[PDB]
DNA sequence: GTGCGGA
DNA sequence: AGCGCACCTAATTTCCTGACGGCAATCCGCAC
């Protein structure tokens, strides 16, 4: 009906001012599947010369009200609604309230419940609160972490009018925020937080991604006739070697901090594949693609050339690669 | 002597997969040559073609619908796609990170050791190497492919290659020599005889010249810009680790009613697959009931149920008693 | 020997946590020292006696999971939720909580003191760094594990140090105003988490991870920090983090 | 008994089309010679000639109007345009990305099998190859052409060429041998007798020397400047994949009021043509009402209506019900 | 299996 | 080797488009 609905509201408000507690730290803000009402209310002092920020060295102005279920949430709506907050009225009654209060319920004495509300207390732990070990003096202590709601509200308001880096997290829904049971999370469900990243020249891109990869030639030395065991006998195949190196190495110049080192295990491996235990006379190992124009240190980028043939390649490139 | 599951029990993963990166190559020069693949932006003009109530349909049937998107395609000179990822295999009895009660630790260690005695993790490992050989980690990239080859490297030994189009995606093979040789090493790592194994997988998919590649799509919530956002790993396209792992755990063929639906499903607690919207293992053959019949009321279960329970322990998760206040 | 220094060079971590209730970015320092203490505990069960009493954190590259908008801001991403234990567990769609993830390349400097500090110790560390994680993230590859002697073998990068003087000495009524003003004056500083404070008293509750130890409910504490290159660093002791425990306070400090 | 469509239903595309790249050639030497075509930047001074309120017109009628634009033109030595693109064809029964009820999947598979039994996807495929032969994928580039030639290549066989200025755009031919031999292979790929088919298409358009070429234009969403921006594919001019594919789905001649307007329309859910400003399938012959009259309440529909439903399942889309 | 309660 | 200038300055005006539209689905624990 109408003028008959107001009965249900003030019926429900007085039936649920016993399940609404006072808190600064709530447990369901980490995971909303944690059973019960676990949390803490920190009412201690401020040092202000200590080197660290906590919930007791910042100026937080509004406490928080917490319930277990979204059903028992009408006191939080009640304390937040006048013509000229309801909280400030019930601290110092101005009748402005008392006049309007007593003419619909005849029970404002009971409701004025919202004043000496009990504090939230930590009594147990579950699998949904983060528990870690910390070394204390030869043994360990088990620590269960409860996040701060009052500090999250305070940071998000003070970052809204500032120009330091910030990130907005958009991950909670309306129905998920209600299930937490806290007033300050149902109003701020998408908070603003600090951005704490390393300097901006140390971020990954594709230029840093391709400077850690190395090129290989496209010629199996074991199928190009003119090469025996691993050494070039012909003299005509030389132009093909000089060209391959040029093609694959044209502009990929690299500085020293970016070139694969010349290991000793690799020049041994090559030796084995074809027999020799030591490098035969007049022959010198050579990379088909140079190791300063970007190349690999592998068995698939190595050829043994005669001592004069190595002199031709080591200078013809030098002109083309300046 | 044991009345319930402990108050904090947690298992970690034993098959840890890293992210994947895409490259473009050519098939006749695929052992020597690779180029980067990049994600481009694309905007479209569309029509309003979704189901609407009859009042709105008479007012918005012929309105324009601009939207934002992103895409990835191969070049006009390359015809293949190269994907590289890696797996790390760790033992099962050392993947328990928390257990409040000591007697439950003793009982579960005994049960894993009896499962090492009979079928020492060899069936499941063969199924995992089958899902590496079938190339099921190519979700929409396996459709329309001329040649698919997969190469598996363990340590410094490169094994002979696979022809992934010669395998069916519903039947598990137990006769290939290469699959058995890899599966023995993965089984011995699972059993505790070895302490770690590192696997490196390379796949080559021949699609066509300028055809479309399908990367992994991100979950981002921004109110201003709603569009398709694709995964960039170090500037290049790739796939998430979760998709590759979900491809690898599709080994379950022991659910209650398999003779009608004859396909393998992923290994979950209540048999929940994101394709069919009815759970396949709803009550009697769930994980919790079988694990509270294997440890708490000592019983010998059939070997298929033991296979399912050990598969859940290789997948990992938070497995504890219902939480009271 | 007895004292010594070991370098873990160029470690790649994928999917580490990057959320500490007011900060999205670099993980908290307690995880980076937790990696070292876990390495000590696994090395002391293989009967290689060693004790790590200091960690240095050098940063070479980073990437945050998400994208950057046109206006220059960061939007983060999350994986699709699966099945979470609780009441609504047999449902097909689960709920989305608050999370953030980062990728890092880093190098660690460890101060070890034991009965013998040789290259066999480095091999023992190499056979143990393939089972651990760093900050909830997997390790993909590393370059080398080696012993250093001086400040000329350390590779090029940027270390993270504590700057608490630039916070305690700024203008404001409360500490959060001090942090905001100190970040507006110097634009090379970052906010970091440095440990925990106490909200209760030590005792035994019901529902613990290990039911035979001592418990205390805690809250995280935050501070300031900044970056300094390797070649401009004075000593090898002005970049080493350590554990310190007062009564009610669990901290990590460079001092 | 099946009441309602499933909560998650989505079909994937069975006719994928790549992007297009533009080249410039000469007609007599066209099998041996090709050069790139690039987009230039052109800025213009104009006059204020838009319609204005009477007060503003007395203050802004004789003011300059600088604007930015872009343009593409051929060279002074070339006379022909070459466009290259490719098509991949995939089977219809293996193109359902999501379906959350196993009975609805069985029903869809049975109806597609009956359709394969009656007509093996041959009429629709003949229409798709006629749009390749008509050169309808050259929107403003077909006006003012001397010779248009289109070549189709499957695997390593080049089929005999097409004269695209001899095909009417309102009439579908069914007696050409080349169209039939390509259409049989597309039909066999659509039925399931072959797993994939890749088709590559090259077209030559003679338009003259130094004349204008019209590429595709990019969409701008406010937060960006409102100047004209044209599509660059690998540094050269090109067309979008979505624009080519619309020209190939203009095969619908089965709408309710066709006997008055006798032109083919593109295939859409509510039959919305943008050229003529009328929706042609708003109620009883839409996709949503026809798919709920074939599967949920078994009822044999005319063969014209089936042709439309199977054409929607080659395009794709999200067809999901809420409850 | 139901409806609830708020931003 | 060992160097690689001193002085001054970089114009003014009139403007910078009109239209339409920017998806459907899903992400809630808990008393009773």
């Amino acid at each position: 009906p109408e003028e008959q609905k107001i009965n249900k509201y003030i019926e429900g408000l007085f039936q649920s001012i016993d399940k609404n507690h006072l808190a600064t730290h709530v447990a369901k803000f980490t995971e909303t599947n944690s059973p019960g009402n676990i949390g803490a209310y920190d009412i201690l002092s401020s040092d202000m010369n200590c080197g660290y920020l906590d919930t007791a060295n910042a100026g937080w102005k509004e406490p928080d009200i917490v319930t277990n279920d979204a059903k028992y949430k009408r006191p939080q709506g009640f304390v937040a609604m006048m013509s000229d907050t309801v909280m400030e009225h019930l601290q110092e009654d101005s009748a402005e309230l008392r006049h309007e209060m007593e003419e619909l319920t005849d029970k404002y004495d009971e409701i004025r419940g919202i004043l000496n509300m009990p504090s939230m207390q930590p009594y147990r732990t579950n699998q949904f609160i983060k528990q870690v070990f910390f070394p204390v003096g030869g043994s360990y202590h088990l620590l269960s972490i409860l996040p701060s709601t009052v500090l999250n509200y305070e940071v998000s308001d003070r970052l809204y009018r500032s120009k330091i880096p910030k990130i907005r997290l958009r991950l909670l829904s309306s129905n998920a925020a209600s299930t937490t049971g806290s007033r300050l999370v149902s109003k701020n469900k998408w908070p603003l937080v600090f951005q704490a990243l390393p300097p901006k020249f140390l971020e990954k891109n594709l230029a840093k991604a391709l400077d850690k990869e190395y090129l290989l030639p496209d010629i199996n030395i074991d199928e190009l006739e003119g090469v025996d065991n691993g050494c070039l006998i012909d003299e005509a195949l030389l132009p093909l070697i000089i060209d391959e190196g040029k093609r694959k190495g044209e502009g990929n110049y690299r500085p020293r901090h970016l070139r694969d080192e010349r290991k000793e295990e690799t020049v041994q491996a090559f030796l084995d594949k074809y027999g020799y235990c030591n490098i035969p006379v007049g022959y010198e190992v050579h990379h088909i693609v140079p190791l300063s124009q970007g190349g690999a240190d592998s068995i698939k980028n190595m050829i043994m050339l005669s001592i004069e043939h190595h002199e031709r390649v080591t200078e013809a490139h030098a002109s083309y690669f300046k | 002597t044991l009345k319930s599951r402990p108050e904090n029990l947690s298992f970690a993963r034993c098959l840890n997969t890293t992210e994947a990166k895409f490259w473009q190559t050519d098939f006749l020069k695929r052992h020597t040559f690779k180029l980067p693949l990049l994600i481009t932006d694309k905007a479209v003009l569309a029509s309003k073609g979704h189901e609407m109530p009859p009042d709105k349909l008479e007012k918005e049937i012929m309105d324009p619908n601009p939207q934002k998107s992103q895409s990835c395609t191969l070049s006009t000179e390359c015809d293949t796609l190269r994907i590289d990822f890696g797996i790390k295999v760790l033992p099962v009895k050392e993947s328990m990170y928390s257990c409040s009660d000591y007697n439950y630790r003793t009982a579960i260690y005994q049960k894993i050791d009896e499962y090492i005695a009979e079928d020492g993790f060899l069936t499941l490992a063969k199924r995992y190497v089958n899902n590496i050989a079938n190339a099921r980690f190519l979700w929409r990239n396996r459709k329309g492919a001329e040649i698919i080859e997969t190469i598996v490297t363990i340590e410094d030994k490169e094994y002979p290659s696979f022809n992934s189009k010669s395998f069916n995606l519903d039947t598990f093979v137990e006769d290939n020599a290469t699959i058995n040789e890899i599966a023995q090493q993965i089984a011995d790592t699972f059993a505790g005889k070895r302490e770690y194994l590192n696997i490196y997988v390379t796949c080559f998919v021949k699609i066509g010249c300028a055809m479309e590649v399908y990367p992994s799509q991100e979950m981002t919530f921004d109110d201003d810009d709603k569009g398709k956002k694709l995964f960039k790993f170090e500037g290049s396209a790739g796939m998430h680790s979760q998709k590759i792992n979900n491809a690898l755990r599709t080994i379950d063929t022991w659910y209650p009613d398999y003779t009608t639906y004859e396909f393998p499903i992923p290994v979950e607690n209540y048999g929940a697959a994101r394709s069919i919207g009815i759970p396949f293992r709803p009550d009697t053959k769930s994980f919790y009931k079988l694990i509270d019949r294997m440890i708490l009321k000592n019983e010998d279960l059939p070997i298929e149920d033991k296979h399912y329970v050990m598969a859940i322990l290789i997948r990992g998760g938070m497995f504890s008693k219902k939480q009271e206040k | 020997m007895m004292k010594g220094y070991i370098l873990l060079e160029k470690v790649n971590i994928e999917n580490a946590n990057a959320f500490n209730n007011i900060i999205v970015g670099i993980p908290a320092i307690t995880s980076f020292l937790g990696f070292a203490r876990a390495l000590e505990r696994k090395l002391n069960a293989k009967e290689i006696a060693i004790r790590i009493n200091g960690v240095g954190l050098e940063f070479h590259e980073y990437e945050l999971k998400g994208y950057k908008n046109k206006r220059g801001q960061y939007v983060t991403s999350c994986p699709l939720p699966g099945s979470i234990p609780g009441q609504n567990e047999k449902k097909l769609d689960a709920h989305i909580m608050n999370q953030a993830y980062i990728d890092l390349n880093m190098s660690f400097l460890l101060e070890v003191e034991g009965p013998h500090v040789d290259m066999s110790t480095c091999k023992s560390i190499k056979s143990t760094m393939e089972t651990l994680r760093i900050a909830g993230g997997i390790i993909r590859n590393y370059k080398k594990i080696r012993l250093i002697d001086t400040l000329a073998d350390i590779p090029y990068g940027y270390f993270l140090t504590l700057r608490q003087d630039n916070l305690n000495d700024a203008a404001g009524d409360d500490m959060l105003d001090k942090m905001i003003h100190a970040l507006q004056q110097e634009d090379t500083l970052v906010p970091i988490a440095v440990g925990f404070k106490a909200l209760s008293e030590v005792g035994h509750v019901e529902g613990q991870r290990d039911p035979e130890k001592d418990h205390c409910f805690v809250e995280s504490i935050f501070s300031l920090g900044g970056f300094e290159c390797s070649k401009i660093l004075e000593d090898i002791n002005s970049c080493l983090w350590r554990y310190k425990t007062e009564e009610g306070l669990y901290l990590c400090t460079i001092i």
